[PDB]
């Protein structure tokens, strides 16, 4: 039976290097020969207690591409749950009484791991829990670095944007720190800097990093430039505007990019990457989102299948 | 009437010639300071060869004399221009722009929450600190920004 | 490969007579022998940025009757998209990264044709764009005129109701003007008259039409009586009431109808067609809605299939 | 006339040291010997386009203790003016034909300064305009500092909390910097620290400031402790809860304060000041909110009345 | 007593030429020599069951400039009375035991006339009742026309915009038709034209009217130009934007107007009057809104005070 | 003494005040080549006019027909060695891309990364312009007014 069989994918900190490679090699195989009936007769719950369309449509398409049925809800705007004080332990004790895996997003951190204490043997896969984890976004980003760069080690990865509160850059720095010789360049407004617990883990593992203030200082050496959105309310209107709105990428800036460099953005991008970047070979944000299908498919294939045929 | 030519065109009688405009600021100035809404003959030369910048722009507006504060509004766009005022084919006056104290109308408050965006008021900024690099403060929201920033949004 | 293969069905003005016949003969075949696995393994997005239940349930049932999977959202009341300024070019560049056709309704006119510039090769089928087009409503109406009348040319078609803003009567007059010898009778309150660009196209094609003020002036000659709803806010409460609420059909009015005459209404009907009309043989509004399934099925079959088996 | 007669009160920046002392002088006079028919027959407008009931009740009670009439509104999700389409400029142009003075609080900065160009000879008094100014709060804070300490010069003032976004702490520092020899201590979380412009202004004036990390290290030298509320949206829950052993004040912390040390807070005080402080002699936030009546009576009296002989 | 003493002010239809002149006569008197203690000890109720803050502030300022007290409410999505179950008739029956007069604006027509049967001896003054009446707007419009032109007879008045649904333009035409020799020009989009009843009344009176297509064709002969706002909901966006080269007024259009020509507008004026008109001498909409104070002071003074010797 | 040029385009008889529109709209100054422009040029010959001279650049076919909506009586002239090698009047095109806004405020062209595009149709008395997104048809006077 494969290692991931019937596991809960709750946190990146819980997956080993080995675990991460396995998911990535299965994604590569399913992207190459489809397996449209692998999860035939499985029913999977898509519980989005917090609405997230991008993530939901992606997760359910990939459940659909392996042959599974989907039942579920998207809420934030009412869909009767927690109705009349019903706890989340209780909702999950009732949903696991009839679906074969629960995919869930929830506003509070810790909610997917609590689901785990009540779901019996139905695997729980986390699609986001407040400001804590989002594994399936890190799996798709990793898959995309690997497929475009050929490797996951010895990379020069720049992380540009709001690094203090960008929940995805924090997990991608932890995943990449599992591999060797990567070098990190953080480029953030002072108010939005990469927190200490990250930096402290990088130092302790002997991994190199450095802060720069503009992308021009580092463009030439860079393989993956991962942009994040600054949310305008983490700053006031005039802080955003005043001199910090210059963590914006444009085509002109890409001149000296290595031929292999790729630009990644978990999306919505709104300001930070100008529309003229789209026409360049380095724009890989949309192809990154399409890889969400294979990464996500691979996790559901590995978790529901004892043995995998390939 | 005097033997014009296009590498440095010649003589208007009576009026203003703004010369030694950096390349590509000339159109900017035509549109921004609405110089064109006149019935006078304007002659304009773009990307010309000259006095060492190599390549420059130049604007000639006959019979209009724009001055003293008008000339100063030109300062963060064309600080090294010369505003010759001409009368009966003689350059009877040579001004250069200096930083103004107020720049009305032309700029846009980078602060998305100030009220000036939505309304029948024109922009106004107080200017501070010459050439080591200018600060502009909005009249309305009293937020001070770097000129490099007001000059993009 | 069939002409419609992999086309975007955005506007009626873009479909030829030929194109319209083809869709209608395929609807007739699928209504006669079902093809329940034709779109097996296709996943289709049902994007309703504006909610419309009638249209959505119909479109998804017909995707389900050809074997396809559906992922999608209905919004108007929040489902997190346009979240944080995300443009529609960007949402479509991400959805076409994983579904095989996009069906979409949107509030603004032009939105399905914009989707087309960003969807790559995934066909976009328009389920309504503001006050502009709704092809699939005109295809179902046409199918219903054809199946009940035997033809689409040489018809006497009366259009009764709010003709000024009824987006469906405007497209059905353009589609029917593709065919020959049809005669139009418009019966509308003065405030709700058939706009000039319609009349001007009819004149220029040499097609006959005329305005009448009551259905009794024309009942005897009529084959298709297409009723539209007046929306009470296009008029004030007393304008509606005062003498213009008499574009209402009742059983009594049908006395002298030809035996073949049919009453069509895109629905909700609320006032305009009295409940006693339902028991008559001429009431075909509900059977018109059921034909939405075959018209809609036919378009998805033609657009996703190179060659069709029949 | 008095110097402020018919003047507009929009920014603390615009009132000289002398105007600040005139207001404070008057307000002690009105507190001592009240004149309830001073604005008899005047009609003031209380235009709160942004609700703040504490500020609105303080002002309207100031208007009525001087015998004036009041018309106006508040607008948490409600009432017509400013509409969307109808400009602020046209709202003011119409209201300044009806009243004798306009107090206004608006959510966008400079709204009060825009107003000034449309109110004619009618004075406008700012009650808050986005994150820019709130001069009547600074005026009551100085009145409370002058009324407890005896002077407004040579004070050791500690300012604590969200120094980056409290509009009140930015203003109070400008105003106290027109008087002489004041020494400032700023105890803030380094993510929420005093902006470089307050500090650069303070060094151009030769004023002394120092930054500290917890109130306990200055408790001993301080006269005024001005607590601010830490705005938990501009923070992560875990960040919010992480800071030291906090910057909240309790009586235990006060056991070293000078006898004339007073704790001020603009209010609300959810968390940062514990209830046991309320019973110490150093607590003065409620008394500070009552002086709001005499500070705003003063301003209205000088603006609307030509010279004052009380 | 005066003729209007204790009378109800509900429709312009119910006030004779003479009552219209009495009100206008009084209002010039109060404008000139104000009497701020005239309604001392009276308590008026400002029952706005439909919010209109401009009208509400004009009335309450009228109440307070005559020294009266005010209780009442507004109700954009709020406060209890009329409830749903509790009738308007019972609301009025209870409020007319508490106050001396009731000004009311309600969304359904005839609400003020219903009120009249339940207020006892308490007078009710209509501030707007659905699309029926708003007499205090007509009263200030005539006061502004009489105050700029010198008379209310023999005027060339142009009315422009939504003549079909502006309640103000329907009323102003009835009122100006009690005076002699007035000539009317109605410049409207033919979908939004003057109803046949205004016109049929005008021809029974022998009054001259003509309809025009753009203001430019009457600019020359006109005294009062009464712009109305075109209500974009009763229109398609494309319809709205289609009309000619519009019916909006700009200073360029005014270059032919007579020197005494004044542009009036009930406000808001989103679009149809450009800002450059505001600086011409012909602009009089803001001054028109200040005369709202003297027209409504007049009505309240005559209704509540037995005879007036000012 | 004014500007005879060796090779380039000379747009002449621009109607007065269209002269600056065209520089803006057609983005003719975004070049390094010498441009010499004349505004409110005397034209006893045609009232008053404007004239742009742009060298070593030949603005053709499509680029010329664009200008017809604005300066419909403009004669473009190319020059390749000190004299007129071709005079070209603008004819109305079939599509006008980019420079024009849809009057329709509900049209999706307004909020999106889209280049505007209108189909042109001379319906005697006017040119109607049909938007490619809306499919709403308007008088060219309504669209150019804006
Ligand atoms: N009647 C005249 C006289 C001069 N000029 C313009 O005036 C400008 C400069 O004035 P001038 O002092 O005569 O030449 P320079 O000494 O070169 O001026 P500078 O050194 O400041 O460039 C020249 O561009 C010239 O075209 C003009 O157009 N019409
Ligand atoms: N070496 C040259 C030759 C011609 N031109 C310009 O090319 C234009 C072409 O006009 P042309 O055919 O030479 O005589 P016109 O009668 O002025 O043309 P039109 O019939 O339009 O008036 C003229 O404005 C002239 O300035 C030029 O700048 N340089
Ligand atoms: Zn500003
Ligand atoms: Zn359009």
């Amino acid at each position: 039976a494969n290692p991931l069989y019937q596991k809960h994918i709750i946190s990146i900190n819980d997956l080993s290097r080995d675990d991460l490679n396995l998911v990535l090699a299965t994604a590569a195989k399913l992207k190459a020969n489809p397996q449209p009936e692998l999860l035939k007769h499985k029913v999977i719950a898509s519980c989005f207690f917090e609405a997230s369309t991008r993530t939901r449509l992606s997760f359910e398409t990939s459940m659909h591409r392996l042959g599974a049925s989907v039942v579920g809800f998207s809420d934030s705007a009412n869909t009767s749950l927690g109705k009349k004080g019903e706890t989340l332990a209780d909702t999950i004790s009732v949903i696991s009484t009839y679906v074969d895996a629960i995919v869930m997003r929830h506003p509070q951190e810790g909610a997917a791991r609590l689901a785990t204490e009540f779901s019996g043997n139905v695997p729980v896969l986390n699609a986001g829990d407040g400001s804590n984890q989002h594994p399936t976004q890190t799996l798709l980003d990793l898959f995309t670095i690997q497929e475009t760069q050929g490797r996951l080690d010895n990379l020069h990865v720049a992380m540009v944007g709001d690094l203090k509160y960008g929940r995805t850059v924090h997990s991608l720095t932890q995943a990449l720190a599992k591999f060797d010789g990567n070098r990190f360049y953080f480029i953030a407004p002072d108010a939005l800097a990469m927190p200490q617990y990250i930096l402290d883990m990088l130092d302790e593992k002997g991994i190199a990093w450095s802060l720069h203030s503009s992308i021009e200082e580092v463009m030439a050496e860079v393989d993956i430039l991962y942009m994040t959105r600054v949310q305008k309310e983490r700053l006031d209107p005039s802080e955003y505007a005043n001199v910090k709105a210059q963590f914006v990428l444009r085509a002109s800036d890409l001149h000296n990019a290595k031929a292999n460099m790729k630009v990644l953005h978990p999306l919505p991008r709104v300001d930070e990457i100008a529309t003229d970047v789209d026409k360049t070979p380095h724009a890989w944000y949309f192809q990154q989102a399409g890889n969400g299908i294979f990464a996500r498919q691979a996790l559901l294939a590995l978790v529901l299948n004892r043995d995998l045929v390939l | 009437m005097t033997h014009d030519n296009k590498l440095q065109v010649e003589a208007i009688k009576r009026g203003t010639v703004i010369d030694h405009i950096p390349a590509q600021i000339g159109f900017k100035l035509l549109s921004l300071f609405k110089l064109t809404e006149t019935d006078q003959r304007i002659t304009i030369g773009l990307n010309l060869p000259s006095g060492e910048m190599g390549r420059k722009d130049l604007i000639k507006i006959e019979n209009t004399f724009l001055s003293e504060d008008q000339v100063d509004q030109l300062a963060l766009y064309a600080p090294q221009a010369t505003v010759n005022r001409i009368d009966n084919y003689e350059v009877v006056g040579k001004s250069r722009p200096s930083l103004p104290e107020r720049i009305d109308n032309v700029l846009v408050c980078p602060n998305s929450n100030c009220i000036s965006h939505a309304e029948p008021v024109s922009s106004s900024f107080a200017v501070r600190k010459r050439a080591n690099d200018i600060a502009l403060k909005c009249k309305y929201c009293e937020k001070e920004f770097s000129h490099n920033v007001v000059l993009a949004n």
